[PDB]
């Protein structure tokens, strides 16, 4: 079996190629005492006696020593396999520095002795999962609008937005506190749950605010120790920040950023408009697809055909796309083999994983 | 059990304040007396957290420091003023003793050199009279100066139930391996010993879990209650155990030991400890009393995770009598150079008894 490992800024997803879903998902954290190293859920569970590190906080690996520990954890603890016995497909963020790609390659072959490996861009895998090779795609925990044509991401048109799930969770804690409650402590986990369960994207912000101000029709209850609290306009005000970052003191929203299309050759822009795919946990808010449709339509030419694709399984579309790719007959010749690595070294990744 | 600490004079408050600063950091307690997030027994010294301290001009320096959220020169003047406020200062201690769960002792931090010399001698007499079952351990510090030095010695030889730290050996070690040439720099060295002296009362250990356990082991006879300290790292246990017996480290300016206690605060190997003691017996680096069977004790400990191998030595050495002769001899030279003045010779009489008591302790027939 080939392994598929999706390296996420907040959560890593791991499993076997061919499967419909990852076998394991865990926090991208490594902790050491304030057993010497803790990784994943355990690090989170015992965070009280540990100092936590986030080696891929914004999608890009910043500490390779701890990233190596996350991968060790992935193989031996989560999947219970020996990496030297299975090819490994890894995912990377859009605009990942070339040097990082070589580092990942060297670590897999030299540290884990993988028989074969490959690295693919997250957004590209999600597009594959939707059955397309062309389109524009990703909102996760700590961080993109990625135009893709014929399977190739267009780096010049890729845009990064340092606004994602983490920021939305903290913003919800802030407005719930302003409501009269008090969510300030690492309470952050509780609010993250409230966010994932009761939030939604309003089709029209002002109208929704007016409805919530004059009635209780949009209110939902949430039970903590038994205390039941009420969440009102906070339900949609929280994700509204994706469309209006100023609510967070940030100077463009996701609809406006999806600018990426305008940076592409005019001849493929219509293909992108007609194939705008959503992926990532932060795109799971109910109502987000219709809101994007409305907002993009307002920005694009009146004669443009706009279509937003929001797969029900988009939270794991990156991993699923990797499972699909690694299972393709034509992809087998694409793996970087240990032989090829020994022949050309780490830099082969640029040619093999273009 | 609990221990209430008393700080007298300028020397007491500073070395006491540096003692609490070192301990508050050892534990996960922020300077504003709030536990920080980041197993160590902290109920003996801290009251659920607030230190069980009784401080007695220098107070303003403590109140202006970031640690505000944590609470003449004649010996006769020091003894007189304590008599006038007897009920006042004894009202803050009574509630401090009563309010306590089950009081155990009265740690005292003072220097015998002006008001802490007298007011210290006064409280030492009242304490024993008020409570006869409470241990009084005094971290005295050695320096009209010869007079006040021996007067408190009269009180410290019958009242105090148990540690000398002499500034002369503090100055020598300062200039030797620390290169100071300062009060604020020597205090960093004494507080390192104090926080290490009670390292067996802040962590649940196998033995020495009570203050009466550290005392009754060393002190064989209630008159011979003066101890000295040794602290090497300023590696195996044999290296530490050998470096502690070097007179270059003993903080004291025939002769033999009565009992030694070694404190190892590291992660050392627990089986090699008996191997080191065996080689100590062969090379014969230490000599003991000939009359009674005396042994050496070594105890391990665990350093706080929030706050390497160290080592401290607590021993009851007969050479401590030499320090008293220096104080005794200087007095007689002043007695010929200038209401009744009879309190001095009584003190002079009783201190000479201890000196002869020491010199007779190193004989094969010390009994009777």
């Amino acid at each position: 079996a080939a392994l598929v490992v999706d390296n996420g800024s907040g959560m890593c997803k791991a499993g076997f190629a061919g499967d419909d879903a990852p076998r394991a998902v865990f926090p991208s954290i490594v902790g050491r005492p304030r057993k010497d190293s803790y990784v994943g859920d355990e690090a989170q569970s015992k965070r009280g006696i540990l100092t936590l590190k986030y080696p891929i906080e914004h999608g890009i690996v910043t500490n390779w020593d701890d990233m190596e520990k996350i991968w060790h954890h992935t193989f031996y603890n989560e999947l219970r396999v020996a990496p030297e016995e299975h090819p490994v497909l890894l995912t990377e963020a859009p605009l990942n520095p070339k040097a990082n790609r070589e580092k990942m390659t060297q670590i897999m072959f030299e540290t884990f002795n993988t028989p074969a490996m490959y690295v693919a861009i997250q957004a590209v895998l999600s597009l594959y999962a939707s059955g397309r090779t062309t389109g524009i795609v990703d909102s996760g925990d700590g961080v993109h609008t990625v135009p893709i044509y014929e399977g190739y991401a267009l780096p010049h048109a890729i845009l990064r937005l340092d606004l994602a799930g983490r920021d939305l969770t903290d913003y919800l804690m802030k407005i719930l506190t302003e409501r009269g409650y008090s969510f300030t402590t690492t309470e952050r986990e509780i609010v993250r749950d409230i966010k994932e369960k009761l939030c939604y994207v309003a089709l029209d912000f002002e109208q929704e605010m007016a409805t919530a101000a004059s009635s209780s029709s949009l209110e939902k209850s949430y039970e903590l120790d038994g205390q039941v609290i009420t969440i009102g306009n906070e339900r949609f005000r929280c994700p509204e920040a994706l469309f209006q970052p100023s609510f967070l003191g940030m100077e463009c929203g996701i609809h406006e950023t999806t600018n990426s299309i305008m940076k592409c050759d005019v001849d493929i822009r219509k293909d992108l408009y007609a194939n705008t795919v959503l992926s990532g946990g932060t795109t799971m808010y109910p109502g987000i697809a219709d809101r994007m449709q409305k907002e993009i339509t307002a920005l694009a030419p009146s004669t443009m055909k706009i279509k937003i694709i929001a797969p029900p399984e988009r939270k794991y579309s990156v991993w699923i796309g990797g499972s699909i790719l690694a299972s393709l007959s034509t992809f087998q010749q694409m793996w970087i083999s240990k032989q090829e690595y020994d022949e050309s070294g780490p830099s082969i990744v640029h040619r093999k994983c273009f | 059990r609990e221990i209430i600490t008393l700080q007298l004079g300028q020397c007491g408050n500073q070395i006491g304040f540096e003692f609490w600063k070192q301990l508050c950091a050892e534990h996960g307690i922020s300077p504003e007396g709030i536990v920080e997030e980041f197993t160590d027994r902290k109920d003996v010294f801290f009251y659920q957290y607030i230190p069980r301290a009784v401080l007695l001009r220098v107070i303003h320096s403590i109140l202006n420091s970031p640690y505000a959220k944590l609470y003449g020169n004649n010996w006769a003047s020091g003894f007189s003023q304590g008599e006038k406020i007897h009920e006042d200062i004894f009202d803050i201690i009574d509630r401090e003793a009563d309010g306590s769960d089950s009081l155990e002792g009265f740690v005292l931090c003072h220097s015998i050199a002006g008001t802490g010399s007298g007011l210290g001698s006064y409280l030492l007499e009242r304490l024993n009279d008020r409570y006869p079952k409470k241990l009084v351990q005094t971290y005295s510090v050695f320096p009209v100066q010869p007079y006040n030095s021996l007067l408190t010695l009269k009180r410290l030889t019958q009242n105090a139930d148990c540690v000398v730290l002499d500034n002369t050996a503090l100055n020598r070690i300062a200039t030797d391996r620390l290169h100071i040439q300062s009060f604020s720099q020597i205090n960093q060295l004494v507080s390192t010993i104090m926080s290490a002296s009670t390292t067996t009362l802040r962590y649940p250990g196998y033995m020495n879990n009570d203050l009466i356990g550290l005392i009754a082991s060393l002190i064989p006879t209630p008159r011979l209650h003066f101890l000295m300290t040794g602290y090497t790292p300023l590696t195996t246990v044999l290296d530490v155990m050998r470096r502690l017996l070097q007179p270059k480290n003993v903080m004291v300016s025939n002769h033999c030991y009565i009992a030694i206690l070694n404190i190892i605060q590291g992660e050392v190997d627990p089986t090699q400890v008996h191997k080191s003691l065996q080689r100590i017996r062969e090379r014969k680096l230490a000599n003991f009393i000939p009359w009674g069977p005396a042994s050496i004790q070594v105890a391990l400990s665990r350093k706080s995770p929030y706050l390497r191998v160290s080592g401290l030595m607590m021993a009851n050495h007969t050479s401590i009598s030499s320090l008293f002769e220096r104080t005794c001899r200087q007095y007689d030279k002043l007695r010929k150079r200038e209401d009744n003045f009879d309190e001095m010779d009584t003190s002079r009489e009783i201190v000479q008894q201890l000196i002869d008591e020491y010199h007779a302790a190193t004989r094969p027939d010390y009994i009777s």
